[PDB]
C-alpha cells in the first residue's frame, strides 16, 4: 500500500455510481 | 493558485520568490507544480529563458513519487522531453521524438486523462506529435527537470503565448 | 487553557514518525508499538487514508475482494465517512485490538474536514504496544473471531 501522510479526499467521478 | 511546490522540489533548485522561474544547479534535479490533474485535458507552458554552453532540461509531467534527484522521465512516474535533440525520456528510456529546443523557445505540455491518455508536446505552438499513449494511471503534476544552471520560467495560464490550434483542454491554473 | 487543535496536529504530524513503530507483535502479526514514552492525552498518531463516503463503502469492499487483496482496513469516521486505508494509508493500519487498552480514538475537525487520531488513554512506556478497543458489534457464534490480546480481563472473542 502506498504510505500517506495525509489524509486524501476521494474525488468521486461523476459515474461513481453507475454501471 | 497555481505555482511551483514549496516543498515539492529538490532542493538545490533556486527558485524564484514567485515560484514561476527556476534556475538550475549541477546534475538533473526536478520541481513539480503545487497542483496535478487525474481526468480531462489540461495544459501549460514552460519558456527557456537561458541556457547557457552544457546546459540541458527535461519538461513534462510527473507523479508523486517521480525521484526528485533525477532526470524526469527517470523512473515509471514521469514522461519528459529533453531539450537536447528533442528526445523524449521514460523509465530512463530514451527514443527518437522530435528536434531539440532551446533559449527562447516556449514549449507546450498537453495530456489527456479521459474518464486513450495521451501526452502531446508543443513548441512555439506547433504539435510535436503525440510522444506517449496509454500512460499509467495517476495524477500527474507540472514537472521540471535540470541539469546544470539554465533558467525556465513557467505558465500555468489562463493566458498561453501558443494556444494550440484546433485543442481543447482547460489550462493549469483552473487548479487553483 | 488547551492548545487549538490544528497546533497539537501538526505536532503529530510532525513527531508521530519518531515516536511509534511497526514490528511483530505478540498479540496477532503486526502491532504498532511505542518508542518513546507518551503522556496520557496526548495524539499518538492519525489513522490516515482515503476519506470515502459511507455509501461507497460496500463498493469497495467487493472491489478489493474480487482483485483478491485479502482484507479491507477501514475505519469508520461517523454514519458519513470512512477513512480506507487499504490501498494508501500509514502506520495505524496496525494498530491491534486490545480488551484493556492503553488507546482510544477521536474525530476531530481541520479546517472543515474529519480525521481520526488515535490518543494515550494513559502514560504510555517505550516499548509497549500500542492498542484501542475495537468495539466490534457484537456477532453470532458463527463467526465469532478469537481474541488474542493476553489480557487478564479479556473478553475471548473481538465480537
Ligand atoms: N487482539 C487480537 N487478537 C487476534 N487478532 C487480532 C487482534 N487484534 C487485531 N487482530 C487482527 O488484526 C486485524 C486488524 S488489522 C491489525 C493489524 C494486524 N495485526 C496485522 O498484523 O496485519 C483483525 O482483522 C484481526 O484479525
Ligand atoms: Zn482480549
Amino acid at each position: 500500500f502506498k504510505e500517506l501522510d495525509e489524509n486524501v479526499e476521494y474525488e468521486e467521478r461523476e459515474s461513481e455510481f453507475d454501471i | 493558485r497555481v505555482l511551483l511546490a514549496l516543498h515539492d522540489r529538490a532542493p538545490q533548485l533556486k527558485i524564484s520568490d514567485d515560484r514561476l522561474t527556476v534556475v538550475g544547479e549541477k546534475g538533473y534535479s526536478m520541481v513539480r507544480a503545487s497542483h496535478g490533474v487525474r481526468k480531462g485535458a489540461w495544459y501549460f507552458e514552460i519558456t527557456v529563458d537561458e541556457m547557457p554552453p552544457d546546459t540541458a532540461a527535461r519538461l513534462g509531467w510527473s507523479q508523486p513519487l517521480g525521484n526528485l534527484q533525477a532526470p524526469l522521465g527517470y523512473d515509471k512516474f514521469s514522461y519528459s522531453w529533453r531539450s537536447k535533440k528533442g528526445t523524449k525520456f521514460h523509465q530512463s528510456i530514451g527514443k527518437h521524438y522530435s528536434s531539440g529546443y532551446g533559449q527562447g523557445d516556449v514549449l507546450g505540455f498537453y495530456i489527456n486523462l479521459p474518464e486513450s491518455s495521451e501526452i502531446i508536446f508543443y513548441k512555439n505552438g506547433v504539435n510535436q506529435g503525440v510522444a506517449y499513449k496509454d500512460i499509467f494511471e495517476g495524477v500527474y503534476f507540472p514537472a521540471i527537470s535540470l541539469y546544470k544552471s539554465c533558467t525556465v520560467s513557467i505558465n500555468f495560464g489562463p493566458c498561453f503565448k501558443y494556444p494550440p490550434k484546433d485543442l481543447t483542454y482547460r489550462p493549469m491554473s483552473d487548479m487553483g | 487553557s488547551d492548545l487549538p487543535m490544528p497546533m497539537r496536529f501538526r505536532h503529530l504530524k510532525k513527531t508521530s514518525k519518531e515516536a511509534v513503530g511497526v514490528y511483530r507483535s505478540p498479540i496477532h502479526g503486526r502491532g504498532l508499538f511505542c518508542k518513546r514514552n507518551i503522556d496520557a492525552g496526548e495524539m499518538v498518531i492519525e489513522y490516515a487514508g482515503i476519506v470515502i463516503r459511507s455509501i461507497l463503502t460496500d463498493k469497495r469492499e467487493k472491489y478489493y475482494d474480487s482483485k483478491g487483496i485479502g482484507s479491507s482496513y477501514m475505519f469508520r469516521i461517523d454514519d458519513s465517512e470512512v477513512v480506507d486505508a487499504t490501498m494508501h494509508g500509514n502506520a495505524a493500519r496496525f494498530i491491534n485490538h486490545s480488551c484493556e487498552p492503553n488507546c482510544y480514538s477521536r474525530v476531530i475537525n481541520i479546517d472543515g474536514q474529519k480525521h481520526i487520531v488515535i490518543f494515550a488513554m494513559r502514560k504510555i512506556y517505550r516499548g509497549e504496544e500500542l492498542t484501542y478497543d475495537y468495539k466490534f458489534p457484537i456477532e453470532d457464534a458463527s463467526n465469532k473471531l478469537p481474541c488474542n490480546c493476553g489480557a487478564k480481563k479479556c473478553r475471548k472473542f473481538l465480537n
